[PDB]
């Protein structure tokens, strides 16, 4: 069985978004009115799953092939998963999940009149391998109106779930396009109020990792919670 | 002072999480090996329990695009971190509420004691993240059983909430389920009988 | 028939690309060797066809429909066409085409892997009105590989053509969607040896033209030769 | 000095411009009305004529993706600019080259006489639009008939090409096809016979 | 992106808001034409109707000092816009709350049905804007009737609404006053029954 | 009647004061806790009054002559309303209403000590003109106090209400004057948090619109939500 | 965009490159073992060849302190790198042109065939790489040999070049030298038949 014998940085939670940031409507009543309670961390905090043993299908990180050719953009989102210290996070669990070509999701609640994609699901999985590094092929999403302020639009974005060695280290987040227009008008976006964490969620085209007459490349480094080891406790 | 690199700020898992984490609900086809509801097979030791509940939104209404992950030690309060479907029992789950109903399921067992840091041991728990749409970044919180009082009243964790009165929200209701003992454990996000939510 | 009764401002030469961009490969066989020959502009050179009375189809500039519904993110490019003076060039003919939301042509010639899309064709027309607007609905394009270097892509663009009053103003270009990373990178669009110029090429997303909960609009205005009367001629 | 705004910038037709304007070409459905090579009908005043051409490169290779526009005066010396299918002939039309042969095909009526804008008459010519990929900014010419020698002596606008030799770069030299009236036109984009090119 | 120039912002009307739009309430000698209450003359087709309603704030206090504007169809679902006293019916009409009391009345004519952009039917509603210091920017809201429960249960802008239960904010409660038949529309601006409020 | 051919550009509601701004206590209870809900423009929306035939008296405009001589420094108040794109309105109901040269309202409400002008009244309206023109006479409102925080007083302002061509574009808002002091210090003034937008609330002293030897003015033009036509709806 | 360390810009080799890469040729004294121009040795398997040719300017005049640099297969198709004077057979040599006549020459054999990365064969080729003074960036070219007429008409690479005569350079043409089988393959810098340069 797992052991306690980590500690992970505390959280910047003015880094982060706060609960209620008014402008994205449904945080209003979806976030807490009372203050978290901090607690120590134990082992119930400091451990997590390691899916090292989870059988993973040949194309569960191949958009273009797991669900003909999907339509759209042909990228491969690539990086590397590290912690705080700039340690890598081997053997971790990177999920995402996106829209198609047209900003339309395969999901019963998806009713945007953009169509879906006969040959596109929009759901990757990949393990980092020992240097942390992760990818995925795949259709650049597009952008897609919700029902927030009567006329938003969500940027161009990708769903990403990392689990980190932890569940104090678990994360879910969203992967954003280097020079969306619609990035800085996102209420989503804007629920982080530091602009520079913000630059840490847009993803960088990548020519260097390109395959040439084929798809281009983004890369996208994620940073989780710095693991330290335990000292005069 | 020091500064180390920023970690990846949160953000929302949206409305849509289930086709990348719950693809039975999102009505969508699953893969060979999925991260699910059923921590244990029958086969397991310990006190096999179904857990359920309800998620609540400042209004008081139904939250129907929650998804949840769980992580608890086993029967003998040893956590099980090698994740494989071959095993009998998983330390960690995932569940979502119904879109119709608005409920979720576990099937697990019952944890064993684990000691804080400290040595002191704690009452036998369930750590829950929640995610959802309209949550930037998911809310952590513990179920305890109403069954375990004597362990509930020393807990060092319980025992951190200011107001006694707020340590109740983590108590999970003991009930019977088709003659199966069940736990139902509801999560008020916000309001009148907040649930107590943790920063670690 | 047509007079003599207008003169067009000369064409600057250095705000255009020059003929010979040797970065742009195809440019070094296909340009002049001799100076262009300059001639006094005359009748021949002041008059243009006037396609008020072509006949257009109903769907002519709907992307959309003139070809089910092409998968990519729905856009309207709308704009202006006005001369160097400012003045509307109304009843003009723009001509578009472009490549769908993969980067695919639909031409005889066009290899590239990524599919074609069943209900998309790529072509528009729209006479501009009295007011000297325009309007297209279509699919935002994809960046698109080409044997130039050995991994060059093209920005996302939709060629465009404009008649003008007469065969003086007659142009050929390209729309750039703003933000987009690649435009820098493109030894098509670095044929414009002025920053300032490559600027005139990119359009703007434009959220007050859009159809909430539908389509997003992007704003390209274009500007032709300024044409004035003749003087102690 | 005075500056005004600045005309939108030039860029390449592309290989591909044949789905824009040239349907037929790009192997695509055409749409109702297309504005193609056929100027002239049959019952239209003046001499019929079939001109036809091939471009070629610096190399002195064919230019296989070109596309050209025209623009000429009917018999009478007239500007029809009032396009319309329905005319008996329209002063502008299109034309590309053949994928395979590389030659383009123009059918029409030989031009009557313009004047200059100081009142003295050009030799009967046709304006020409080259585009293609690989040029940035479209190539302006004009097509000019060996068979009217006299009057090209006297063109205002011939006349302003210094070297002689360079002259003859624009005259079409008249043949016949299927016992009609052709009229054979090389462009030479680069090198040796180099077309002259016009700016105004 | 593309900038228009901004929108005036907006100001709160302030407590004196009657000096202004409501010069009778002002306890002000008035102008001989005003814009009141009475969108429709005794000789006006359709089901004449009484509308009163109180306005709360947060506390569940009385808003004393409110200026509301409506705007409906006339009986046919027909908006008119051609404001004149003269009119049988105006498609607008002004109230304010009593500074005692702290209510306001209407007398109109229920409207008629109108499609939305869609061509789908709405159920009859009245479009009301709320004013009064406090109050940053105008509220917008709608007024609906029970007594279309039918029309109502399928109106697509009620339908928007996600929660069932904040859809019945909307929904005025029928009623008699001297034999006439009214309708009462309270307006809770926030707290426990909050009226549902529109941005467009 | 009324048709249904207009879209009205969406308000930035980040632009415009919000509902709740604490440091103007009467907010706090009454603006709403619940997010606002975003509905389609319909008929109902984007139609509203034309008080083209409403019956003007003579001197409603004209806040001197409309309720002896007021006593207080004598202005003109003038300017445009406009839309969004720099289009006239023409006839539009602008109406407004002030306190006296002393701070003072004739407003049964109001109990401060500075006196009532016998000659005074405080109410205007004006239909504007073809070119979207509207102007008013009348007294330089004083500031007054008011029971928000222990000294707080409102700059001089004036109370002003513009109807446009609907309801969607309807708008209440207050013009303050160039160099006042006390514009900065108010709670009200600051519910709007863009300084930018401050700026468009206050009215510019316009010796060229003055009369010589009787009054000064001000000029304050007004900007309403831009009205487009539908288009591939 | 992702920007990594940017390469080490290339400078011309210049006249003396020689003292350097081809001692013998600078007439100095060579080290006990230099990389040259014999790639095969007497008992290699494979058909023994010589390669010979000259270097010509933009003017048609001998480039005489050129270098080259050339790769290719054994007879099996196999890259050889573990460079070795041992080894029968290298796949790397060395040559350079003679002050002289201007030649240069090559012992070798003729490579087998090699897929490209798509599996796709390639007709028997020899990489070239060019150096020397006013060449500020080594120049790659393949040697292609006449006799492979068959392979050479499906080659994915020869293919890649669009116009049919340019492939026409890349072809060395057999002879005989001594009664020994022997390729001419002149390099055309610049020019009437230049040849064909390649990027990667
Ligand atoms: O973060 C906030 O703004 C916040 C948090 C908790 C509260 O109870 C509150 F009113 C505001
Ligand atoms: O409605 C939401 O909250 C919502 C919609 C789409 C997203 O991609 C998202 F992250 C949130
Ligand atoms: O624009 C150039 O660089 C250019 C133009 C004509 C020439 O003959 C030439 F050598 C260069
Ligand atoms: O090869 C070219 O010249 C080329 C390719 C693609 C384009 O879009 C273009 F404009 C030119
Ligand atoms: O009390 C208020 O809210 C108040 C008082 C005076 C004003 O001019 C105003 F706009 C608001
Ligand atoms: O605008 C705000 O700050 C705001 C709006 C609604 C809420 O319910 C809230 F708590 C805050
Ligand atoms: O002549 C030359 O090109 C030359 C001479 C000396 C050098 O070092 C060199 F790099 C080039
Ligand atoms: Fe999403
Ligand atoms: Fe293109
Ligand atoms: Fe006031
Ligand atoms: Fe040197």
């Amino acid at each position: 069985p797992a052991q306690d014998n980590s500690r992970f940085v505390i959280r910047d939670r003015n880094w982060h978004p706060k609960a209620l940031t008014p402008d994205y409507k449904t945080s209003i009543a979806r976030s807490p009115r009372q203050a978290l309670v901090s607690i120590p961390q134990s082992i119930s905090e400091t451990t997590g799953p390691n899916f090292s043993h989870l059988g993973f299908g040949a194309h569960d990180h191949d958009l273009l092939l797991n669900f003909g050719l999907p339509i759209g953009e042909r990228i491969i989102v690539a990086g590397r998963v590290v912690d705080q210290y700039g340690k890598p996070v081997p053997n971790t669990l990177v999920e995402m999940w996106q829209a198609n070509a047209g900003g339309r999701y395969r999901h019963k609640n998806d009713r945007y009149l953009a169509p879906l994609d006969p040959n596109f699901g929009g759901v990757g999985r990949c393990l980092t391998d020992s240097d942390g590094y992760y990818s995925f092929r795949t259709i650049k999403p597009g952008p897609y109106p919700w029902r927030n302020g009567p006329n938003d639009w969500r940027p161009a974005h990708i769903h990403f779930g990392i689990s980190g060695p932890s569940i104090a280290t678990k994360l879910i987040t969203q992967l954003y396009f280097e020079g969306d227009p619609l990035i800085p008008m996102c209420p989503i976006v804007k629920s982080i109020a530091n602009p520079e964490a913000v630059q840490q969620l847009i993803a960088k085209l990548d020519m260097n990792n390109a395959n040439p007459m084929d798809c281009l490349a983004y890369r996208f480094d994620i940073v989780l919670r710095g693991q330290r080891k335990t000292h005069f406790e | 002072p020091i500064e180390l690199l920023p970690e990846t700020p949160s953000q929302t898992a949206g409305p849509y999480v289930h086709i990348g984490l719950a693809l039975e609900a999102a009505g969508n086809p699953t893969r060979d090996q999925e991260i699910w509801n059923r921590l244990a097979k029958p086969d397991a030791p310990g006190e096999h329990i179904l857990l359920l509940g309800q998620v609540y939104d400042g209004n008081g209404h139904l939250v129907r695009d929650s998804f949840l992950e769980v992580w608890q030690a086993d029967a003998n309060g040893e956590y099980q971190d090698a994740y494989n479907l071959e095993n009998a029992f998983n330390s960690f789950g995932r569940t979502a509420t119904t879109f119709d109903a608005g409920e979720w399921t576990l099937h697990t067992v019952k944890p064993g004691v684990v000691n804080n840091a400290a040595g002191v041991p704690m009452a036998p728990h369930i750590n829950i993240s929640l995610f959802a749409r309209g949550i930037n970044i998911h809310l952590h919180t513990r179920l305890y059983f109403d069954d375990e009082a004597q362990a509930n009243a020393k807990c060092p964790v319980l025992n951190l909430i200011e107001q006694p009165q707020r340590r109740e929200t983590l108590i999970a209701k003991r009930c019977e389920v088709d003659g199966k003992t069940a736990y139902r454990f509801d999560i008020r996000i916000q309001g009148e009988g907040e649930t107590v939510f943790f920063d670690f």
